[PDB]
RNA sequence: AACUGCGAAUGGCUCAUUAAAUCAGUUAUCGUUUAUUUGAUAGUUCCUUUACUACAUGGUAUAACUGUGGUAAUUCUAGAGCU
RNA sequence: GUGGCCUACCAUGGUUUCAACGGGUAACGGGGAAUAAGGGUUCGAUUCCGGAGAGGGAGCCUGAGAAACGGCUACCACAUCCA
RNA sequence: CUUAGUGAGGCCUCAGGAUCUGGGAGAAUUUGGACAAACUUGGUCAUUUAGA
RNA sequence: UGAACAGCCUCUAGUUGAUAGAAUAAUGUAGAUAAGGGAAGUCGGCAAAAUAGAUCCGUAACUUCGGGAUAAGGAUUGGCU
RNA sequence: CAGUCAAGCGUUCAUAGCGACAUUGCUUUUUGAUUCUUCGAUGUCGGCUCUUCCUAUCAUACCGAAGCAGAAUUCGGUAAG
RNA sequence: GAAUGUUACCGCAAUAGUAAUUGAACUUAGUACGAGAGGAACAGUUCAUUCGGAUAAUUGGUUUUUGCGGCUGUCUGAUCAGGCAUUGCCGCGAAGCUACCAUCCGCUGGAUUAUGGCUGAACGCCUCUAAGUCAGAAUCCAUGCUAGAACGCGGUGAUUUC
RNA sequence: UGUACAACGGGGUAUUGUAAGCAGUAGAGUAGCCUUGUUGUUACGAUCUGCUGAGAUUAAGCCUUUGUUGUCUGAUUUGU
């Protein structure tokens, strides 16, 4: 099956496709938000601990913490739920969904580090990513920075640079 | 078995003995299908000749619509109930005597089936791969 | 393989084992033994069934370390800043003050 | 784009049920619900009540978005990072 | 919100030849239409008003308002695509 | 139309507590209900109707 | 206990009389149970299985109006308070 | 039940497949005829069961022939495993 | 099971019994053949029927395990634990037995038949036959399997003293 | 006279499905003495819960054992 790895801490991401049956196992009878150690996985992630996040099996279906069960229920979900966007106003579907339990139906084990391993790892490790939008309420900045409703903020906001060409606007 | 039939079919427990009567499953108007023979049966003084799933059979229907009684038909045995086994271990039953009528090339007179089916049947009669919801 | 396990009782059932029941309605029991696959027939509920899985669970019988602490948190406080503005001049002008 | 609000209970179509039902003309709410439109309508909110309570204005969590994914297949959607 | 709307306890009431109750209706009701001595007979699915339905039942979410169907959910009967 | 039997599903309610915050939220799950489709079997009323 | 001089258990009274011992083969006699089907067995449902008390509800053709009728078909049944 | 002659049937062509009039046989699950055995007793239909044998082979093995294009059939040989 | 010295162990094999069956789907191949309609087969594969010999991991059956639990009537004062009701009744029930209701296994060489042929005279030609000879069948004989001659046999061990 | 054999006992395995006892603010409820209760008290009540997946059975054709106790020359016959 294949590994959707986020690194939360830098924001990264990235995946891995694993053979062999006693390699993944490890993750079988395994919950979501329970944490795997990950020499057994490989020896990459010799150390690097897993907490288990979500993930897909074969025909796609989404899994979902809190249902136990490694098989496929439908359910009838809600707005405010998991591998649900009502289209309507109080509008409730029954859909199939599958079971926070690992099994060997998954094409996908979405995965978030939790703790580093005595090695990097690639596309993990070694590359950091950017928080995409800053503070934009006021006290929000205030705490984003640590100012007292004293120092003014305004030129304590972010400025994003792009270029015209060669008219550069902020 | 027999005409029409793409595939083989590894031996499972027979269940059906000539008169016993299964429900039908498909919207033709039956009610029942009482077996009268099986086709590619046995010859052995005494024994009766006796369906399992996905067979085909020759009933008429006891219970129906009357333009479908006092005559004989092909039909095909979808649901046993006289647990058979298979070769991953397992003894598996349904709940219920239960086949849907057809004609020698194996295509329904309704259109759809009733309940579910068994595998083994469905791998052998395309048009039961049609009209079939659950599959085992 | 898998193993799988009782829809009365609650037990492993190893290949190859016990009874599968298609019921009408399409929904699957496997019973690893006709002991609860008769009291599955007999309209048995197990809630009632001292011995079962299903049983225990709702009695709160014999858990006692699954409600024990456990021990897994991280510490993270690492800094990207945004994108388009400078990764740079955002943790100079964020030497803060109070 | 998305959020939020409002609308989707109007319209249009059909005459199947329906024989004291509907419908009609006539009443009743001193028998109740009402978005809206219209007109009115609000000094009181803290607390053993001097070493005071952000009012010069208190909190986070999300969409869209980035980026990683899954399925033959739907106005399917999961994990992660923002606001 | 009134009310046997429903539940408890309690009585034994309620309708009827001035036609109850039941059956039929190839019956939605009314404005109206056709037929011109008058009295009548026949008709109205159908452009306006009311009502009922959204394949048959039920159930409900949202909501000011729906027991809504160009909303959901279950079953029944249909019926579509596939790896 | 409807006895009896079986009974989906939403709703109300006893529980439940994956997680996730400050006694509360809250999924799978589940108890008890009213509502109740629907299947099986009979009965009944109306309207049809084959037949030596 | 229960409708009862029924069956089942008991007091009184009376028995414990009916060659014995060791095994537990085939076949029997007698008592039983079998997955799925359900009279296909057979001259024939022979045999066996099924039913069964009571309270309640419900009950057809036809009839000499007395019946047919426990017609048929249903629900119900402990304990304890 | 099987032959021999071969007039004929088979478009033509007697004998692929059939075959008149005649004639030659075989068989002993037909039915007769006989009355040898049993009337101081050979239990007397059918089925059930179950064994074995015959072949005048329905199927299955391998063949020759065809009025066998193919598919189907047909006549025939070795054959009762 | 007496008797061929005793006893024991390992074997040989006379004679005898003998066993496997039939169908289909794929594929061949929409192929050869045919104007068309139609429409095969050999090699290969997957399953099946009828039969046979085992076997009990599983599944089912069976229940005096009178093993556990449950229920009625009663008798032991109650309690506890029990007796009786030709095994009282009910659910579950190991073990064993057992079921195409369950699972496994069912061998391959030769010789020939019919029939097609080789060479070849009789008969200067011709002829599968006269001499000789090739190929050949669910047949036959073997291989395999079951007995093992209680008057068929072999190899081998130990063989007694008051 | 010993990796002996047996009778038990222990451990495993398996069946059933929570023992007896005691406890309880579980329990429709019910009695009795007043000091008539700002839980009055003493008991009694099918059932429920806890100790308790407990208790009971488990080779009689299951497995196993450092434990415990015991047992180990009776009879008949046979020769080329
Ligand atoms: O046999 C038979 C003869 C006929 C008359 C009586 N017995
Ligand atoms: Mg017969
Ligand atoms: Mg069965
Ligand atoms: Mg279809
Ligand atoms: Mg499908
Ligand atoms: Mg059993
Ligand atoms: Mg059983
Ligand atoms: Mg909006
Ligand atoms: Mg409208
Ligand atoms: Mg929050
Ligand atoms: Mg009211
Ligand atoms: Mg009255
Ligand atoms: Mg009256
Ligand atoms: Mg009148
Ligand atoms: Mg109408
Ligand atoms: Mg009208
Ligand atoms: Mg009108
Ligand atoms: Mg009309
Ligand atoms: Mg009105
Ligand atoms: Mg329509
Ligand atoms: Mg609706
Ligand atoms: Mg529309
Ligand atoms: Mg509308
Ligand atoms: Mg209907
Ligand atoms: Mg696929
Ligand atoms: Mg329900
Ligand atoms: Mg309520
Ligand atoms: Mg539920
Ligand atoms: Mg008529
Ligand atoms: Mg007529
Ligand atoms: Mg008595
Ligand atoms: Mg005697
Ligand atoms: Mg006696
Ligand atoms: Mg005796
Ligand atoms: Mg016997
Ligand atoms: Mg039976
Ligand atoms: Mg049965
Ligand atoms: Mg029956
Ligand atoms: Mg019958
Ligand atoms: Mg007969
Ligand atoms: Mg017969
Ligand atoms: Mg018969
Ligand atoms: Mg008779
Ligand atoms: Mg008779
Ligand atoms: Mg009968
Ligand atoms: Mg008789
Ligand atoms: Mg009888
Ligand atoms: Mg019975
Ligand atoms: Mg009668
Ligand atoms: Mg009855
Ligand atoms: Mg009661
Ligand atoms: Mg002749
Ligand atoms: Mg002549
Ligand atoms: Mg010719
Ligand atoms: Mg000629
Ligand atoms: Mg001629
Ligand atoms: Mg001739
Ligand atoms: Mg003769
Ligand atoms: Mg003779
Ligand atoms: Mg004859
Ligand atoms: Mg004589
Ligand atoms: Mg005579
Ligand atoms: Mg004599
Ligand atoms: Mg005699
Ligand atoms: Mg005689
Ligand atoms: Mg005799
Ligand atoms: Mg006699
Ligand atoms: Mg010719
Ligand atoms: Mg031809
Ligand atoms: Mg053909
Ligand atoms: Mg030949
Ligand atoms: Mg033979
Ligand atoms: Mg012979
Ligand atoms: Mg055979
Ligand atoms: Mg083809
Ligand atoms: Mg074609
Ligand atoms: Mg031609
Ligand atoms: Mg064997
Ligand atoms: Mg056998
Ligand atoms: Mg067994
Ligand atoms: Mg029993
Ligand atoms: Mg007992
Ligand atoms: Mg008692
Ligand atoms: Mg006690
Ligand atoms: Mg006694
Ligand atoms: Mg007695
Ligand atoms: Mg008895
Ligand atoms: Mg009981
Ligand atoms: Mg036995
Ligand atoms: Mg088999
Ligand atoms: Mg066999
Ligand atoms: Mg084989
Ligand atoms: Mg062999
Ligand atoms: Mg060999
Ligand atoms: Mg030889
Ligand atoms: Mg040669
Ligand atoms: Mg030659
Ligand atoms: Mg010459
Ligand atoms: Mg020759
Ligand atoms: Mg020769
Ligand atoms: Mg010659
Ligand atoms: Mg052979
Ligand atoms: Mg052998
Ligand atoms: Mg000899
Ligand atoms: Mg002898
Ligand atoms: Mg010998
Ligand atoms: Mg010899
Ligand atoms: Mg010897
Ligand atoms: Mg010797
Ligand atoms: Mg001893
Ligand atoms: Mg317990
Ligand atoms: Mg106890
Ligand atoms: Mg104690
Ligand atoms: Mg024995
Ligand atoms: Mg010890
Ligand atoms: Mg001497």
């Amino acid at each position: 099956m294949k590994l959707n790895i986020s690194y939360p801490v830098n924001g990264s991401q990235k995946t891995f496709e694993i053979d062999d049956e006693h390699r993944i196992r490890v993750f079988f009878d395994k919950r979501i938000g329970q944490e795997v150690d990950g020499e057994a996985v490989g020896d990459e992630f010799k150390g690097y601990v897993f907490k288990i996040s979500g993930g897909n099996d074969k025909q796609g279906f989404p899994m979902k913490q809190g249902v136990l069960l490694p098989t496929r229920i439908k359910l009838l979900l809600t707005k405010n739920v998991s591998c649900y966007r009502p289209r309507r106003d109080g509008e409730r579907k029954r859909k199939s969904v599958r079971g926070a339990i690992v099994g060997p139906d998954l094409a996908v084990l979405a995965l978030v580090i939790v703790k580093k391993g005595e090695q990097e790892l690639e596309g993990l490790t070694d590359t950091t990513v950017p928080k995409r939008l800053g503070p934009k309420r006021a006290n929000n900045i205030r705490k984003f920075f640590g100012l007292s409703k004293e120092d003014d903020v305004r030129d304590f906001v972010i400025r994003r640079e792009v270029t015209k060409g060669e008219k550069t606007y902020t | 078995s027999g005409n029409g039939a793409q595939g083989t079919k590894f031996r499972i427990s027979l269940g059906l003995p000539v008169g016993a009567i299964m429900n039908c499953a498909d919207n033709s108007g039956a009610r029942n299908l009482y077996i009268i023979a099986v086709k590619g049966s046995g010859s052995r003084l005494n024994r009766l000749p006796a369906a399992s799933l996905g067979d085909m059979v020759m009933a008429t229907v006891k219970k129906g619509k009357p333009e479908l009684r006092k005559k004989v038909m092909p039909a095909i045995v979808v649901r046993q109930a006289k647990s058979w086994r298979r070769r991953d271990g397992v003894f598996l039953y349904f709940e219920d005597n239960a086949g849907v009528i057809a004609n020698p090339k194996g295509e329904m007179k309704g259109s759809a089936i009733t309940g579910p089916v068994g595998k083994e049947c469905a791998d052998l009669w395309p048009r039961v791969a049609s009209n079939s919801g659950v599959v085992v | 393989m898998k193993v799988e396990i009782d829809s009365f009782s609650g037990a492993k059932i190893y290949p190859g084992r016990g009874t599968l029941f298609v019921r009408g309605d399409s929904k699957i029991f496997r019973f690893q033994n006709s002991k609860s696959a008769s009291l599955f027939k007999q309209r048995k509920n197990p809630r009632r069934i001292a011995w079962t899985v299903l049983f225990r669970k709702h009695h709160k019988k014999g858990i006692t370390e699954e409600v024990a602490k456990k021990r897994s948190r991280k510490t993270v406080k690492a800094q990207r800043p945004i994108t388009g503005a400078s990764l740079d001049l955002i943790k100079e002008r964020r030497s803060l003050k109070p």
